[PDB]
């Protein structure tokens, strides 16, 4: 959905990371929800 | 918040008075967790006072 | 979409300047702090160092590393290396470029430190870091629960 | 329309002649002329990059 | 606000003068018998001046 | 052992993400080893199945 | 941003009257004021139990 | 500022330890008063540190998996110069004379 | 020129060591100041 910080990406399972971490090379969300599409 | 808000008529009694203002409250979206709201412990502000 | 917003920092270098407060005294640091800025709510600062964020030792993307001068040859260290804190240890969030996004408790002064293999590197300034409330409830830590209110926060991304 | 400027030169700001990986000190000398420019932003992206 | 600072200008062995640029509130002042230190060492070789 | 307790309970179905995989048409659903589960969809009707392994 | 929610105040009516136990877990601004053409406004910063009448 | 078999060796520490006498580099020494402290040099049984205020100071180390410590509630106050107070000592200003515990050891 | 806190030494960019590690073997000051009279 939305985070409610502005600059963040929303993982799969509710988790808010920074918006510079999604397809990077490198696993935050559980299952990689940031490796998926890049 | 007072003094006795918590009344047990001895200390192994299984039967215990309990007014402490609790009140449930609606939880974050995305978020298994019980909130609530009520006044503070008044065993504290009597040891406090 | 993020590398044509971080390539600007491609054109730039870190460099050496001054912290009065080093590892023993006074020295020149490789990560000396020009300006804390803790203007939003809820604990976030943005430090801007002389040190960079993001980039490798060479100029290309790599993602969390400080790059940094040490008497003219470059060069980086890992970003979990890099600790900080104003009163109690603080947490980084993100880093881009000169600047940094932490997330401290408020206190009088702020210390950047990183740890060579016996070497180590410091930089404290009197710089007053803040902690602001939303509301008219004065939390010193924000909550577990409450009732959804607008805020003004310092963005976590570099756009 | 907002043209540019490296030397008596109109090129348009969206495709400058030289790029960052290529030129390193040239680039930096054809930013440094269009700092006072509503249109900086389109050269600086497309002056690092191709 | 925010308190912009220009870098310093040090001649080693000269004089310098104060050039205005009319930006808000602009302090100018030049300053003399200073003998600097980069990393490396010392800025100039003359002790005074 | 003095006199106060704490309370324990059943735990509840967690749902795990890693589970769950494409085939090239279907829905591929690998429990783990020794430990049964339970699958619920709404992509035809209403759906319920507790697999074992 | 999420903000605390302090405690509910007891309140206790009597003629042309409102008082207002009020229990704080941080401290907390109690802003009163009149809906007349003098408001009378009230703010105050209440850190510890106090009774309001 | 001594070597475990008697020598000057530069930076290190020397203790005892249950009769026998080992060391450790100083660098793996570190204390605190309320936020941590920095480590200046030390000289037979005396260390010179730079602290910020508080009530005790904890002096540890960890030398295998086994963690020393030691906490004496001892008050440590930071004394500022001049008629202006302040915590931490600002990046400018003037000069004034001052007394500080020296750094050398004549 | 000397220091300021009375018991240091004092490197050739200016840096005041302890006065202890004047001649002590170990690189203290940028381009081995404190090691060349020893
Ligand atoms: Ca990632
Ligand atoms: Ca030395």
């Amino acid at each position: 959905n939305e985070c409610n910080i502005p600059g963040n990406f929303m993982c799969s399972n509710g988790r808010c990371i920074p918006g510079a971490w999604q397809c990077d090379g490198l696993p935050d969300c559980f299952d990689k929800s940031d490796e998926k599409e890049c | 918040g007072a003094f006795g808000d918590i009344q047990s008529r001895t200390v192994s009694s299984s039967d215990l008075y309990a007014n402490t203002n609790l009140v449930l409250q609606r939880p974050k979206a995305g978020a298994i967790h019980v909130p609530y709201t009520q006044a503070p412990s008044g065993f504290e502000q009597w040891k406090k006072d | 979409s993020t590398e044509e917003l971080f390539n600007e920092y491609k054109l730039t270098r870190p460099y050496m300047a001054r912290c009065i407060r080093c590892a023993v005294g006074s020295c020149h640091s490789p990560i000396a702090i020009e300006a804390v800025k803790s203007d939003g709510h809820d604990g976030y600062v943005r430090l801007q160092t002389s040190s960079q964020y993001g980039l490798d030792s060479s100029g290309n993307l790599k993602g969390r590393t400080m790059r940094y001068d040490m008497h003219g040859t470059i060069k980086e260290i890992p970003l979990h290396q890099v600790s900080l804190y104003t009163s109690r240890p603080c947490h980084i969030v993100d880093g881009h470029g000169y600047f940094l996004l932490a997330r401290c408790p408020a206190g009088d002064s702020i210390t950047m430190e990183f740890k060579k293999d016996s070497v180590r590197h410091s930089c404290s300034v009197p710089y007053e870091v803040k902690f602001n409330p939303v509301g008219r409830e004065l939390y010193t830590h924000p909550p577990e629960h409450g009732v959804e209110q607008a805020c003004q926060v310092y963005a976590h991304d570099a756009q | 329309t907002t043209m540019c400027l490296l030397a008596n030169v109109t090129f348009p700001c969206a495709q400058p002649p030289i790029c960052y990986d290529r030129k390193p000190a040239e680039t930096l000398a054809m930013l440094s002329v269009n700092v006072d420019n509503p249109g900086y932003d389109e050269l600086l992206e497309a002056a690092v990059k191709c | 606000y925010k308190t912009g600072m220009d870098s310093p200008a040090i001649k080693c062995c000269g004089s310098q003068e104060c050039t205005p640029t009319y930006r808000p509130d602009e302090q100018c002042k030049v300053f003399t018998g200073v003998y600097p230190f980069m990393w490396g060492g010392a800025y100039c070789f003359c002790d005074t001046e | 052992n003095r006199g106060a307790y704490v309370e324990m309970h059943l735990p509840g179905s967690e749902v795990d993400s890693s589970l769950v995989s494409l085939s090239g048409s279907s829905v591929t659903v690998t429990p783990p080893d020794g430990t049964s589960a339970l699958v619920e969809c709404e992509c035809g009707g209403t759906k319920i199945s507790e697999t074992i392994n | 941003c999420t903000v605390p929610l302090a405690p509910e105040p007891m309140i206790t009516f009597g003629f042309r009257s409102v008082s207002l136990k009020l229990h704080p877990k941080n401290p907390t601004y109690l802003i009163t004021r009149q809906l007349a053409d003098e408001p009378h406004y009230t703010h105050e910063l209440i850190s510890e139990p106090a009774v309001r009448n």
